[PDB]
């Protein structure tokens, strides 16, 4: 949660908006949708179909920890 | 109706079934087989 | 006695104690063996009883107006078939003194009472005698026999007096209400298949009995 | 000598023992000490056989249970008819089915919540429903509320006539043991009786009513102007204008001139062009025949006449070198224990609703019903659902019949003995299988993963690289597809158009269906179908086959079927019951489940579904991704999830709010699992201690004591939170994406 | 009767009543002062 | 012990003896097999006995003199939507304190026989009434028909009871016809009496 916070606030600050955390973080699907879910489209294509680049490691790592974590479940 | 050969053919199906070869469930299910094996025939000629 | 299509579980428990008893219950509806609710040897003579004698009037009732119609001592407005009178609307509707709806509360307030008191007579035969009715209860006492009440009311003109008479008259009485039974099933089949009186089909058949058959009209 | 037996007045009505919370039990009626009781008496409610050992009160109990079961679907089907007269646009849905979204349920305005009432169409406002009860009623020739108003008031006195009968065959007339046992009766009434002249009078109502009134709307004539479904029985004409083979009645019916009836029975196949459905000629012909099948199937077993086989004979018939006396004693096993028959017909059950599932698909019986994608996603993952449901159960009862009626003194049977003396072998085969299924599926998708992120695609398994063809199911697809021309002769068409060969159906602009490709990504999930279904099957197999002894613990099946272990001895033996296999297994089962309708759902999404232009052109609605995004677990991640969770995510402020929320809900619920997965009750135990500590403290303290739940109802509570929160994230997932892009 | 009246005094009865009660309070009083978010 | 029953040929419940007036065995819920719970019931029957007549009285009376030259009472369904010298409230207001004091001692009376029987402002004044549902005293029996033989009063109580329960399922009946037909009660009994045959419920639901 602190994590959270801190990276979105501050996210939300070098991009030049304030008014993204300050209005969707007061509920829960803002954060799911505006912090989760925007903040992914690049790390997911690292790598696709149509080709790859200096972001596959961070993808792959990303499954890799989504992976080991189920695991642990 | 009488006289064709669907008729003639069930009614012969239905008579060599009842005569095998006796209650009222025999009658009844030696008819009913007799019928069947009839349609099959007439219908698969 | 004679049997007509029985078998040892049939002849186990029929003995010709009851009248038209011809040892035929190829199923074994009447069986002793583990009775409850409305299969029960008892309650299946009496509903035999019931439905027969109920077949009994409706096979009359059924075929009267058709045949009193059809010769002429009734109005053709009354000369309906059994089906036409009001009793299924869509096949045919008749204007009575008042609505079929109401007609039909009527009849059910009537023969609730008619029907409940028969039905005290069964659970406890020494009832519909006690209770006031306008005087009625005293010819209302019953027999110790459920179907067989008897009495002031229900036999005025004594008869059975004798016991040879009596189960001769219940023997009869047995057997025309299986024929009459059969002749309703029949009513609502050949009314099913034809599309006319059954006084029609009857005349149809005597007319030309080749022709006019069931294996002819589909 | 098969006959009706029945005890009169076995247990007095009254309310005396609704006073008396666990009556039923020696132990839960002498009230609580701990609160653990209240939770013994709802595990312990319907376990009929921790009531009493007398077979014939527990059957009776089952039979009067089944009534009230039955009684409650006839509520919920009168509530569904109900819904759909008083409270739904289904006649402005009969006028236009094709822009109308399916809708029978509205929600009253406070709190906002009036926003759930979206337009739906029809100048109505309401949540869309997916159950697809339209269709089912057009296919019926329902066309007025009214008719679904006496619908609904048939269901409600159906629902009271059960209930009924529930009291009356418990209180008053109770049936005995040997009339339960009568299988043979049983099996021929259900099979001529139920199935048999169901089918029959069903083919009835549909080539009486169905195929006119369904001919009418296909016409295009306005409902309110087609005639009453009565007419067409009245009026013989009406039938014979719309098929003239009813001019001839049932005379060509005796006379065997079938010939004459193929008029509206039919057997062309495939699909109605102007309505995506199959054809209702087929269904009525396929009703008939299978009305005929079951009706002389129902003649098999002998009762009350000489004629007819004996179970026990046929059985005790079939007896081999490999396997000895064969299935001599299995008639008394599966005429004695409810819990065998409870497995084998939860087993087949659940099978039945999977191909229910499948054939549901790809051959729409319903008219308009191919192209409510929303429906047909919702049938498929719902029967899925249900199916691997009843599977699982299917083992928790085979394992309870291991631990409870199992007894090789009284009732032995040679082919269970066999399997339990190899058990071994089986479970190891299994287990190997397993490893090898896991590594040569996954391990593709790894493989690819990785050859993927080291640009290196000219090495991953895919259709453009390492290619990895379902050969088999291509040429049984095309098998399939070049039926009619030869092994099917009377076939117009195929059975369904999603074989290899074929044209395409469309119905109002939306692709109906089409042929399926098969690639690369289809042996891949194939594959990985292969393998969760044997994981699933490995851990219940175990699961029952050990249910009464191992090398651990040899005396096992005294400890019962449900219990949490044998303490932390010989190492450890935690879930080494039956029980904890069911319990493992229902993660399996969701994981497989959910991996299959996953497959359905990008599957019929990229080459199936979508719309299509003038001149032919289909544009799918993720545009045939599916071959190059599902072959990477990264493509599943951002292709399938990622991109497809969209809808859902921003469905605030509209009327498919409700699954945004129930989204969220579902996350919070699962995780929320996850505290009585992964801890254990000694903690909360003390923890509790501390607070029932204040509460004294404070004079607050109740008498019934405040205990930690049991392990085993840790681990219920788990997997079921678990299970409802990641089943309802896919609903509302699945739910907001296809009625959004649909 | 007792019995009866004993079987709706019940945990799960009454807690259905109690909150059925609160639940229908809390509607109706919600529709009257509707969008309170002061008081 | 002896009486003639509601249904001939049932076994009264135990908890029914017939000493009460208006006894005819009919309990089949047993709604009042507990003492306490059939003496309320008892009492509950008898003020909405007596509210039902004074009601049934009050609404046929008017109504059949209305549709004469008598009266111009308009309906009763509807003379409660109308205005009045004061706001219909205000009205209730006053109806809820007054009728909330007789309620008031009457409950207290139900619940403990004897302490509502003297006048709290002049003791000299107290009601005669014995048995709990009947004051009796010089208000509620200035007649003094209230007291007399066992025998009286069990007759006279069951004529009070049953005219009762006609009255209740003739209230009942009024709001339902009124619902109904739109009409008049008086309008419907000369409806019926003029065409029996067709003139009934079916007049309007088939
Ligand atoms: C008497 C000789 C005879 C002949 C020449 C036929 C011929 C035929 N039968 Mg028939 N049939 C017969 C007797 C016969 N049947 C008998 C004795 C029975 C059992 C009562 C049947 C029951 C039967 C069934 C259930 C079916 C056939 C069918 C057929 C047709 C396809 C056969 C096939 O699949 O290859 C073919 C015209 C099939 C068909 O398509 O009928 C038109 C079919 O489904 N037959
Ligand atoms: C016991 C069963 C039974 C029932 C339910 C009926 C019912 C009916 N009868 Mg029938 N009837 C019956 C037995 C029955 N009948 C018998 C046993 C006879 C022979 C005496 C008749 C001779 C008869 C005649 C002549 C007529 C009726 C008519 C009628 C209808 C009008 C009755 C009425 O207006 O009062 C009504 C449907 C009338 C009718 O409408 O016929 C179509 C009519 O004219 N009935
Ligand atoms: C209506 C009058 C009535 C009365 C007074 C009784 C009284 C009795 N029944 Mg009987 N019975 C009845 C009708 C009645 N029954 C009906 C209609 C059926 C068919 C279902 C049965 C079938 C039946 C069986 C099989 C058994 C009994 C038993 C009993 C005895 C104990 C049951 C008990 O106390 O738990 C009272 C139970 C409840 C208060 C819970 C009701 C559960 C409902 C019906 C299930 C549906 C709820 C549904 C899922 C809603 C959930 C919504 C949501 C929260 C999920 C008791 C003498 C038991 C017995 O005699 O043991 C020796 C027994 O085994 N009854
Ligand atoms: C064919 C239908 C069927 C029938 C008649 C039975 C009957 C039985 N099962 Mg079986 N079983 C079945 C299918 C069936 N099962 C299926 C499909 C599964 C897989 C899940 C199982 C797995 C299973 C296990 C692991 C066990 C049983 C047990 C039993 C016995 C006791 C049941 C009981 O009293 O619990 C009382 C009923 C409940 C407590 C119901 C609550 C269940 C959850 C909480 C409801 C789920 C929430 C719902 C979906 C949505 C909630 C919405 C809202 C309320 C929040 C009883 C003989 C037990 C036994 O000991 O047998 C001897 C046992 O331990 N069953
Ligand atoms: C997502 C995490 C995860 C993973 C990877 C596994 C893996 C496995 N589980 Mg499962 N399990 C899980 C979650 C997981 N589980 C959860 C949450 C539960 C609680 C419900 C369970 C409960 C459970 C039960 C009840 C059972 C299993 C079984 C299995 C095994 C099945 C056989 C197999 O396919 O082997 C193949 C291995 C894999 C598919 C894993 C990936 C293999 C990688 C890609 C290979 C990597 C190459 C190489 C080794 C790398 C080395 C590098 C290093 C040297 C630096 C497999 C090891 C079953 C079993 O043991 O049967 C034999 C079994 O019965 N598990
Ligand atoms: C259980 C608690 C409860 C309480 C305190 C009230 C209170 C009220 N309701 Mg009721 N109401 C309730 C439950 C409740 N209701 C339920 C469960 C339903 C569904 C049957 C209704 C359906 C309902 C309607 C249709 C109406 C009321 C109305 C009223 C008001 C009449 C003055 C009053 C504030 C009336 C009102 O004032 O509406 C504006 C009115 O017309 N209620
Ligand atoms: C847990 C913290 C919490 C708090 C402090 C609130 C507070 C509020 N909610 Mg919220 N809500 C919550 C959780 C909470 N809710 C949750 C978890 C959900 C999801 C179910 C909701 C879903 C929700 C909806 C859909 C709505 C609210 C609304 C409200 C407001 C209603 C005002 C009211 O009831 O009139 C005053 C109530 C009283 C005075 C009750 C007391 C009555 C007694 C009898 C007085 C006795 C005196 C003697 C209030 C500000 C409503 C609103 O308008 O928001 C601004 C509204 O429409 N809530
Ligand atoms: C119509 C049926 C009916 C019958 C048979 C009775 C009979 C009785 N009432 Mg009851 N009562 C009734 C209706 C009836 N009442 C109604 C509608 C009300 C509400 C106003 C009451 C309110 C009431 C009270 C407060 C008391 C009684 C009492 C009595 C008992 C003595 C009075 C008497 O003998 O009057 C016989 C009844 C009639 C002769 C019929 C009256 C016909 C008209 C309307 C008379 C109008 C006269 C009036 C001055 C105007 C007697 C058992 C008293 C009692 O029990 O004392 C121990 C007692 O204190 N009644
Ligand atoms: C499939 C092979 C097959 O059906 O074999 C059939 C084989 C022989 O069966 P029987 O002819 O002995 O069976 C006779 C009766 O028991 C069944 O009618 O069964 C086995 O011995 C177990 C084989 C397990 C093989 C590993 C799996
Ligand atoms: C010797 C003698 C005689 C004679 C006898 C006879 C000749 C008998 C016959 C009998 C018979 C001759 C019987 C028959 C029967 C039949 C039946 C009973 C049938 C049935 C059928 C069915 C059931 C069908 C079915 C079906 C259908 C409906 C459709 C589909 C297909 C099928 C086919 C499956 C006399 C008496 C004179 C005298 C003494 C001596
Ligand atoms: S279950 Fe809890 S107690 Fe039983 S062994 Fe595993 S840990 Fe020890």
């Amino acid at each position: 949660w602190v994590t959270f916070y801190w990276h979105w606030k501050h996210i939300t600050l070098w991009r030049g908006n304030v008014s993204q955390f300050n209005e969707s973080s007061t509920y829960l699907m803002g954060w799911l949708r505006d912090y989760l879910w925007l903040n992914s489209s690049q790390l997911i294509n690292g790598y696709n179909p149509f080709g790859m680049n200096s972001l596959s490691v961070w993808a792959w790592m990303f499954l890799f920890g989504h992976l080991v974590w189920a695991t642990g479940f | 109706f009488i006289g064709s050969p669907t008729n003639l053919i069930m009614v012969t199906s239905t008579s060599l079934m009842l005569f095998a070869g006796f209650t009222l469930a025999d009658t009844l299910a030696c008819g009913v087989v007799g019928h069947i094996i009839g349609v099959g025939v007439v219908l698969g000629l | 006695r004679p049997l007509w299509f029985a078998s040892k579980q049939s002849l186990s428990y029929l003995d010709g104690s009851l009248p038209g008893d011809y040892g035929f219950d190829p199923l074994g509806l009447s069986d002793p063996e583990g009775t409850g609710g409305f299969i029960e040897p008892r309650w299946l003579a009496y509903g035999e009883v019931i439905n027969g004698r109920f077949a009994m009037l409706g096979a009359v009732g059924a075929i009267a107006p058709e045949y009193l119609g059809k010769v002429g001592l009734i109005p053709q407005e009354t000369a309906l078939a059994w089906f036409q009178t009001g009793v299924i609307p869509p096949a045919g509707t008749y204007n009575y003194w008042a609505d079929n709806y109401t007609l039909f509360v009527l009849e059910m307030a009537l023969m609730g009472f008619a029907e409940h008191r028969r039905f005290q007579d069964w659970a406890k035969p020494g009832s519909m005698g006690k209770q006031y009715f306008l005087g009625l209860e005293k010819g209302f006492g019953g027999s110790g026999n459920p179907a067989y009440p008897g009495g002031p009311f229900f036999n005025p003109l004594g008869f059975g007096k004798d016991e040879k008479s009596l189960k001769e008259l219940k023997l009869k009485e047995v057997k025309n209400g299986r024929l009459a039974m059969l002749a309703i099933l029949g009513y609502f089949i050949q009314g099913l298949v034809t599309g006319v009186g059954p006084y029609q089909n009857l005349l149809d058949h005597v007319a030309d009995p080749v022709n006019n058959n069931v294996l002819t009209s589909l | 000598e098969v006959k009706i037996l029945v005890d009169r007045d076995p247990i007095k009505t009254s309310f005396e023992q609704w006073a008396k919370p666990g009556h039923f039990s020696r132990t839960i009626a002498k009230g609580p000490d701990t609160t653990t009781w209240i939770w013994n008496l709802h595990a312990d409610a319907h376990d009929f056989d921790s009531h009493t050992s007398d077979l014939e009160e527990i059957s009776r109990k089952v039979f009067s249970a089944h009534f009230g079961q039955l009684s409650i679907i006839f509520l919920w089907l009168s509530g569904m008819y109900f819904h759909g007269a008083r409270f739904s646009n289904y006649e402005a849905w009969l006028n236009d089915p094709t822009h109308i979204k399916p809708s029978a349920q509205v929600v009253w305005p406070i709190v906002g919540q009036e926003i759930l009432n979206g337009d739906v169409g029809g100048g109505f406002r309401g949540i869309q429903i997916t159950s697809g009860f339209f269709q089912i009623w057009r296919a019926s020739g329902i066309t007025s509320e009214l008719q679904l108003y006496c619908t609904a008031i048939g269901a409600l006195v159906f629902a009271g006539l059960m209930l009924f009968a529930g009291w009356f065959h418990y209180h008053k007339a109770a049936p005995k043991l040997a009339w339960f046992q009568d299988v043979e009766s049983m099996l021929n009434h259900h099979l001529a009786g139920l199935l048999g002249l169901g089918s029959l009078s069903w083919a009835g109502h549909q080539v009486h009513v169905s195929l006119p009134i369904n001919q009418f709307l296909n016409a295009g004539v306005d409902p309110k102007e087609i005639p009453l479904p009565h007419e067409f029985i009245l009026n013989r004409d009406l039938l014979a204008q719309l098929y003239p083979s009813f001019a001839e009645g049932a005379t060509p019916f005796f006379t065997l001139n079938w010939s004459k009836y193929a008029d509206f029975l039919t057997f062309r196949g495939g699909l109605d062009p102007l309505t995506g459905g199959l054809w209702l000629t087929d269904i009525a012909h396929h009703h008939l025949a299978i009305a005929i099948l079951f009706l002389i199937a129902g003649h098999m077993y002998r009762t009350n006449w000489g004629i007819g086989h004996g179970i026990k004979d046929i059985l005790e018939a079939h007896k081999g070198p490999f396997t000895g006396q064969g299935h001599k004693g299995l008639y008394e096993i599966l005429t004695t224990s409810w819990h065998a028959q409870l497995s084998i017909n939860l087993a087949m059950l659940g099978s039945l609703t999977i191909v229910v599932a499948q054939h549901m698909y790809s051959m729409p019986p319903y008219p308009y019903l191919a192209t409510d994608y929303a429906t047909q996603l919702s049938l498929f993952t719902h029967h899925m659902w249900i199916g691997g449901f009843l599977i699982v159960g299917a083992a928790a009862h085979a394992a309870i019949f291991m631990v409870r009626d199992y007894d090789p003194t009284t009732r032995y049977n040679d082919l269970l003995d066999r399997v339990l003396r190899h058990r071994d072998a089986i479970i190891s085969h299994l287990n190997w299988v397993c490893i090898f299924l896991g590594f040569h599926s996954f391990g593709l998708y790894i493989h690819n993963d990785t050859m993927s992120a080291l640009g290196r695609p000219q090495d991953m398994f895919s259709d453009t690289a390492i290619q990895l063809q379902p050969v088999f199911a291509q040429w049984i697809q095309n098998t399939h597809a070049l039926a009619p021309g030869t092994t099917a002769p009377g076939a117009t068409a195929s059975t369904s158009l999603t074989w290899g060969g074929g044209d395409l159906v469309a119905v109002g602009g939306k692709v109906a269906l089409l042929p399926i490709p098969l690639g690369t990504a289809d042996f891949l999930v194939h594959h990985i179908h292969a393998f969760t279904i044997h994981v699933t099957v490995l851990i219940l197999l175990k699961g029952v086959l050990f249910a009464r002894s191992s090398r651990l613990i040899p005396d096992k099946a005294n400890l019962g079927f449900r219990f949490p272990c044998d303490g932390p001895g010989r190492g450890g033996t935690c879930q080494v019951s039956a029980w904890d296999h069911v319990f493992l297994g229902l993660f399996w089962m969701y994981n497989s489940i959910s991996v299959v309708i996953f497959h359905f759902s990008w599957k019929m999404q990229s080459d199936v579904w979508g719309t299509i232009n003038d001149q032919g052109v289909v544009t799918h609605i993720t545009a045939g991704n599916f071959a190059q995004s599902s072959i990477t677990i990264n493509g599943w991640l951002r292709d399938f999830l990622w991109a497809q969770a969209s809808q859902v995510i921003q469905s605030y402020g509209s009327s498919l709010s409700a699954y945004g929320l129930f989204f969220l809900g579902a996350h919070f619920v699962w995780a929320f699992s996850l505290m009585f997965l992964f801890s254990g009750r000694g903690y909360w135990q003390e923890l509790i201690e501390s607070i029932v500590w204040a509460h004294n403290k404070l004079k607050v303290a109740p008498a019934t004591q405040p205990r930690a739940l049991s392990i085993v109802q840790g681990r219920a509570v788990g997997v079921t939170h678990y299970l409802l929160g990641g089943i309802a994230t896919t609903w509302a997932f699945f739910l907001a994406r296809i009625i959004a892009v649909g | 009767m007792r019995d009866l009246k004993t079987y709706l005094s019940v945990a799960p009865v009454v807690s259905t009543l109690w909150f059925g009660a609160l639940a229908g309070l809390l509607i109706e009083i919600n529709r009257f002062f509707p969008d309170a978010l002061i008081f | 012990p002896d009486r003639p029953l509601w249904f001939p040929g049932s076994t009264p419940p135990p908890w029914l003896d017939g000493s009460l007036p208006g006894d005819f065995g009919f309990d089949p819920l047993g709604l009042g097999s507990d003492p306490e719970s059939l003496r309320w019931n008892v009492q509950a029957e008898l003020v909405h006995s007596r509210w039902a007549m004074l009601g049934a009285a009050g609404i046929f009376i008017p109504e059949f003199l209305t549709k004469l030259g008598i009266l111009n009472t308009p309906s009763w369904y509807t003379a409660g939507e109308q205005e009045y010298f004061t706001d219909t409230t205000t009205l209730f207001i006053v109806e809820l304190v007054f009728i909330g004091w007789a309620e008031g001692r009457r409950w207290a009376d139900i619940l403990n026989p004897g302490c509502v029987n003297t006048d709290p402002i002049f003791p000299n004044n107290k009601l005669t009434g014995t048995d709990v549902g009947y004051p009796g005293g010089l208000w509620f029996d200035p007649l003094g028909w209230g007291s007399a033989s066992p025998q009286k009063l069990k007759e006279l109580r069951t004529k009070e009871i049953k005219n009762g329960r006609l009255a209740m399922l003739a209230v009942m009946g009024a709001w339902f016809q009124h619902i109904y037909t739109g009409t008049g009660p008086i309008d419907n009994l000369f409806a019926h009496l003029a065409d029996p045959g067709h003139a009934t419920i079916f007049a309007a639901f088939t």
